[PDB]
This record gives structure tokens, C-alpha cells and sequence, in this order.
RNA sequence: CCCGAAAACAGGCGGCCACCGAGGGCCCGGGAAGAAGACCCGGUUGAUGGGGCGGGGAUGUAAGCGGGAAGGGAAACCGACCCGUUCAGUCUGCCGCUCCCAACAGCCCGAGUGCUACCGGG
RNA sequence: AGCCGAGGGAACUCGGCAAAUUGGCCCCGUAACUUCGGGAGAAGGGGUGCCUGCGGGUGUGUAACCCGCAGGUCGCAGUGAC
RNA sequence: GGGAGUAGCAGCAUAGCCGGGUGAGAAUCCCGGCCGCCGUAGGGGCCAGGGUUCCACGGCAAUGUUCGUCAGCCGUGGGUUA
């Protein structure tokens, strides 16, 4: 006989559209620094770099190409806390407050908001979380957020959230938790220059698609070509069992898959569009703008490498949860040159 | 919206359903795309095309109608409904 | 981070683009696009382009 | 890592209505999505589509006018091509500003009844 | 049912099936073998546009149809498509 | 009866649009213009064979692979001179 590893993987099964297009963390990292465990954003495009190699292996010291992925992250607003316990088999919600005054624009997700709900009441809820968190009940304490995307013009309907922080305790989260609720947080207070991160998102569609793009099916022989059955498989199985298996490539939906990716590092934070090198301030959107978005205005992140989504979507990066054992330094690299020139 | 009697230049873009048809087919879709968009700006409910608007966007056939037409247009009321008269500029 | 120089219209090209072209007699030439690479190896004369700079240097020869 | 409240113990939290009306669909302008359905953004608290003004890009220097041209003809004049006016002209399934035209006018689905056997207040 | 495909060039297949290559005209030059009639368009090579002109054949012909050469110039490409 | 309001009404010649009319009613009937196919035949003529299919007026139950105010269909009246 003849042997071959089987055609495609069957760990992303069932292949279908997801659920949502704003994504969703399933798990979070052991990080021992009190801080939120992520930020989001929207994608705006890629261009190239060159720097001086930090990172451990041959190449290091010298100047290579390194192509980026810009992500535009204005600031979010944080205005919820809620806690969580533990139930018969897992964590459940125990309690959530809200703040008061949200915005005019909240309300285009959250179409029913409360009415009276004044800061008096505001105070007495925080304070009964406070009295709750004292005893013992609580398991952990998450935050809630939402997006801005007015500030950039991107939007008006927003995006909402629920955000994990780090630490073993849960009164040192509530005290963090408490004294940022109710205001901005900007990403430079929370993510590093040089850390590796974890990329989440969702996927290009592609639409309905055959066996031969979808799971690299052979195409046939130039005879069955011919005959009206080239791009198509030969066999649904066997003749016993009698039935069609599940392991069998078929055709359906391609694209639109919500995935994950490790190990991205963040390169640079920049403030209101610019890039501050060593030396002088520059800019980096590029001669004409980005092709299918404008121009930056308020906040971005220089990825290495890429991402999965298309440009406008939106995206959100955690601390890596699987990192390797020989890392490269937390400091923003040595970059020498950046390019502006049109990427039309 | 539009006054009547005011002769307004409307720029109608046919570029749009291009490649959403077959070649040999756009003529006589940019004349009901011509239609429509002047229905729909001039808010009129009747529409009446000049065999020269006609004759331009068949000047060279089935396959290459212009991509940007440049038409008057004036309006009546008649009966309380509105009537687009649509010439070339 | 050195701005090279395309060898059939002159320009300065970015880091990160473009091609060496290399003679199995060493010389080298560089090309900053498909499109010059193009034209060099099918025989074009850059000298009648007024999108080169050819053109001025042929332009003192008038 | 991917799927996953139809997990029949058919979940938990917060908030809004019911005991006219909370919410939703059709409809309108579009695609980052798409075989029909679904999905996403916007709808005058407005830059969603078009236009006009500009930026960037692709080809490669428009027609007309003026001058030259191997050679021919008494001469007037012919004459393929070349130079200048000219990084020009044409185009833009790309970005930005700007209410000049159109996102109007509307129409429908919609929970709302109770008893003994009760749990904890009355 | 059709058009193009980088780098390699039959590794495909019972099998180079299918597709591609060549392709008109003028000049040069053309083997083995041969029933001396052929093979033979063997093979292999060069040329080919537009413009300005000069000559030749038949003819009474600044009517008509044909045959040779120089110079200038444009293009990736001159049997430019068929 | 179910199959099923499904297949087929594609492939060899992919052709219609603006304006006007008639009419109860018009993608498909008439007039004009634009755009197109054939073009050593899809043009022009005439055997055999068919037998009234020819012409005008009036019609739309059925036929016409859709509609139809159209018709080689239906009705009435005519028409072939050596
Ligand atoms: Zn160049």
C-alpha cells in the first residue's frame, strides 16, 4: 500500500459561521500583576519595518525586515463590576453595579437602560459589593467595558466586554477595580512595549467552498477532468459501514471562523498618531491614507507579523497564555527605518 | 425637493453595474439604471428619456455604454404627480 | 537602511523592495519594479521616456 | 485550541415592560457579510451612497498650433517621423473635506386567563 | 465551451491521449536509399512594415497588370489581425 | 393518485433599447430612430411532393414550449384567363 497523512485537520470542527463577531475569551492567564488582562481595538493595516534582531537565534544583532500590523486602539470606558462564586459545578454571577452617567450612544447595544439611578445609589451598591467581598463568597472579580469608536469616526454603536484581572487575591482586584471605575483606561497603562501576546478575533469570509480549496483534496487526472468530476473526491466511504462518515471532506462554509493565535510581540505603543523615534517624531499613516481606512488619530499598536480579520474588525489581544521558555526582551527593539511610501 | 421648473445637471454614475452583468448586456441596463437614480433624486413618480440620452449611451453598442452620463433635468406637475423630462448637457 | 537606485529610470527605491539583477560576469544591476525590469530585458530605450531621467541627461546631448 | 443552554435539574446576573404597550420585523442608503434566508454599519442627535474640491495611484507626454525632416517639383507645395507648448492627457471597483441630491412617507407582530396542594412574609 | 500562467520541462500515463510548437512568399542550400521516375516543401538558414525616390517588360500610352535596387524612419513584435 | 407546481423551455446564429399608437388589457402587435445578425447564403429564383396553406375583413374558447389586441389557428366572402 501507499500511505499519506489525511487531508486537513479535524481539530476546527465543526467548521461553521460564528456565533458573534465580536470575539470571545475562553481562558486567561496566571499573571501575578494586578492589572487587566487585555485591550481591544480595530484594525487598520500592515506595512514594513526594519530593525536590529533582539530575539535568541542566528540573525541576532543584525538589521533583517520584520513586516507590522497596525492596531488603532482609542481608550475604553470602564463601567461595571461583577462579581462571581461557586456553584455546584462552576463559577456563577453573584452581583453586578453599573455606573450611572453613560453615554448617549450605550444605548444603541443596551437599549434598555435604568431611569433613575443617580450617584446615591450608585454609592450604596458599591458599598454592599464591598461588604459582600469582605466575607468570603467571592471567587474572583472581572470588570466591564465598552468601546469609544466615535472619537475616531469610525461608529456610533458600540462594543461591550468583560475583562479578567491578575492576582491571587480578590481584595487587592476589588481595590483596583474600585478606583477605576467610572473613567478611561488607555493602553499604555496596561500593556507593555516588548511583551508577547495572544491575537483573537474572527476570520475573512470566503463563502461556500469545494473540498479542493477547503481541505486540499487532489484535484484528478486529466481523464476524470474531462469526464466532469476533477474538482470533486472520489469516494463518500466504503460499503460497510453503510453510512456516510463525518471524517469525509465535503463542501460548506469557508471563512467567518473565530480563531486564536500565539505568540505576537508588541513592538510599539505610539500616542496620537505619531511615532517618537530615538531621535525625531514621525508619522505612520502612509501617503494617501490606508487602502479601505483612513487616517490614524488617537492611539496604535505596531504588531509583528499578522492577524486574523479583515481591516475595520474588531480585534482583542490577551498576555500569552503559552509562551516559550527562551523569551526576548521587554523594551522596544532598535528600529531603524519605517515605511510611509503608498501601500495602494 | 427639486423646484420644477428649475433645470438641474445630474451626473449618473453607470460604472456602478458594471461586472454585475454580462457585457453584452449593460446598454439596456444603464438605461433602466438612468431611469431609476432620476426617479429617485427628482422624487418623481413618471420619468420620460430622450432619444438622444438614448442614442449617446448606444453610441458604441451593447458593450462599452459611458460611465459617467451628464443629463438635464426638468420637472412638471401634472395631476399632482411628479413627471421628469431628462435631456443631455 | 540604504535608498537604492533603479538602473533604467534612476530613482531612489525604499529598503525592503526591488530587485539585483546579477551578470555571470559580476556585474549588478538593480530594479526597483517589474515594470523597468520588464522594459531592460525586452529592449526599450529609456533615453525617449520623459519618466526617466535618461531623458534629461539625452536632452543636454541635443 | 475549536463547537457548545434542547445540558428535560431544558442554567446564572443586571436592567426594561406586563399582571395603552418594553421590544422586534418590513421598508430606505450601503458592505467589511452572502446560493434563498441569515450577518454587519448608517438613517437628518446624519458624512451611508452620489456630486464638487482637493490628496494618492496606473499608463506614459493628448488634440490643435508653431518649427524641422530623407528626397521630389518651375514655384506654390507635398512628406513617414522628430522637437517644443506637456510628469501631459485620460482614468481611478482608493483616502479626506463639504449637507449641493437622496437615506422620506409610513405599515404590521406583540406578553396581559386562573386552582386547588402549597413555601416565607402579611 | 474558452484566455493567460513564474521556475522546471513528459518526472504524468498502458501509451506525449489532450494541448502547445511550426506555419504565407522570395533567395541560398539540401543526405541515406532508389524500380533513376523519386525521396524533396528533405533537412538547415536569411529576409519581409511605412515613407521619399530610381530603373526595367508588354503597350501609342505619365492608360493597365507585373519585375528588380538605394536611402530615411517607428516599434517588444512588420504573412503584426484573418 | 404521490413523484411535483418539480425537470425542461441554456449549449450549434447569446438582441434588443427610446419615443408614439391601438386596445378592457401590451417584455413580446403596428409606425419612426438607434444598435446589431446573414452576406458563393439565413438573399434571388424554381422541380418533385403537399393541396387552398394564397388575399381582404372580422375574432381570441382551443393550438402556438411563455403573453398575445398577432398568426401557416378559427369565421365570412373571394381568387388561378395562352
Ligand atoms: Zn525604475
Amino acid at each position: 500500500k501507499i500511505h499519506r497523512p489525511r487531508r486537513g485537520s479535524l481539530a476546527y470542527s465543526p467548521r461553521k459561521r460564528a456565533k458573534s463577531i465580536v470575539p470571545r475569551i475562553r481562558s486567561w492567564p496566571k499573571d501575578s500583576e494586578v492589572r487587566m488582562l487585555g485591550f481591544a481595538g480595530y484594525k487598520a493595516g500592515m506595512t514594513h519595518i526594519l530593525m536590529i534582531d533582539d530575539s535568541p537565534g542566528l540573525t541576532k544583532g543584525k538589521e533583517i525586515f520584520v513586516p507590522v500590523t497596525i492596531v488603532e486602539v482609542p481608550p475604553l470606558f470602564v463601567y461595571g463590576i461583577r462579581a462571581y462564586k461557586q456553584g455546584y459545578l462552576g463559577l456563577e454571577t453573584a452581583t453586578e453595579v453599573w455606573f450611572h452617567d453613560l453615554h448617549k450612544n450605550v444605548a444603541r447595544r443596551i437599549k434598555t437602560l435604568p431611569k433613575n439611578y443617580n450617584e446615591e445609589a450608585f454609592q450604596a451598591k458599591l458599598g454592599q459589593l464591598e461588604d459582600l467581598v469582605n466575607d468570603g463568597e467571592i471567587a474572583d472579580v472581572r470588570l466591564l467595558v465598552h468601546t469609544q469608536p466615535w472619537l475616531i469616526g469610525l461608529k456610533k454603536k458600540p462594543e461591550v466586554m468583560e475583562y479578567a484581572i491578575g492576582g491571587d487575591d480578590v481584595k487587592a482586584k476589588f481595590d483596583y477595580a474600585k478606583e477605576k471605575i467610572g473613567k478611561e483606561l488607555r493602553a499604555g497603562e496596561v500593556l507593555h512595549e516588548g511583551e508577547l501576546l495572544d491575537v483573537i478575533a474572527v476570520t475573512k469570509g470566503k463563502g461556500t467552498q469545494g473540498p479542493v480549496k477547503r481541505w486540499g483534496v487532489k484535484v484528478q487526472f486529466h481523464k476524470a477532468q474531462r469526464a466532469g468530476k476533477g474538482r470533486h473526491i472520489g469516494n463518500l466511504g466504503p460499503w460497510h459501514p453503510a453510512r456516510v462518515m463525518w471524517t469525509v471532506p465535503q463542501a460548506g462554509q469557508m471563512g467567518f471562523h473565530h480563531r486564536t493565535e500565539f505568540n505576537k510581540r508588541l513592538i510599539a505603543i505610539g500616542e496620537n498618531g505619531k511615532l517618537v523615534l530615538d531621535g525625531n517624531e514621525i508619522e505612520i499613516t502612509p501617503k494617501g491614507g490606508f487602502p479601505h481606512y483612513g487616517i490614524v488619530r488617537s492611539d496604535f499598536l505596531m504588531i509583528e507579523g499578522t492577524i486574523p480579520g479583515s481591516f475595520k474588525r474588531i480585534i482583542r489581544v490577551r498576555p500569552a497564555i503559552r509562551p516559550p521558555k527562551k523569551k526576548p526582551p521587554v523594551e522596544r527593539p532598535q528600529i531603524t527605518y519605517v515605511s510611509r511610501e503608498s501601500k495602494q | 425637493p427639486i423646484k420644477p421648473g428649475e433645470e438641474v445637471i445630474f451626473v449618473v454614475p453607470i460604472n456602478k453595474i458594471k461586472k454585475r452583468v454580462p457585457r453584452w448586456k449593460r446598454a439596456p441596463r444603464a438605461a433602466r439604471f438612468v431611469r431609476e437614480w432620476i426617479a429617485r433624486h427628482a422624487k418623481a413618480d413618471e420619468v420620460i428619456i430622450g432619444t438622444d440620452v438614448n442614442e449617446k449611451i448606444w453610441e458604441r453598442g451593447a458593450e462599452k455604454p459611458p460611465g459617467k452620463l451628464r443629463v438635464k433635468v426638468v420637472v412638471e406637475e401634472s395631476e399632482g404627480k411628479r413627471i421628469a423630462r431628462v435631456s443631455l448637457a | 537602511a540604504r535608498w537604492n537606485v533603479c538602473s533604467y529610470c534612476g530613482r531612489e527605491f525604499e529598503p525592503g523592495t526591488g530587485k539585483m539583477f546579477v551578470r555571470n560576469d559580476g556585474r549588478v544591476l538593480f530594479f526597483c519594479s517589474s515594470k523597468c525590469e520588464k522594459y531592460y530585458f525586452m529592449g526599450r530605450n529609456p533615453r525617449k521616456l520623459k519618466w526617466t531621467k535618461a531623458f534629461q541627461e539625452a536632452r543636454l546631448q541635443r
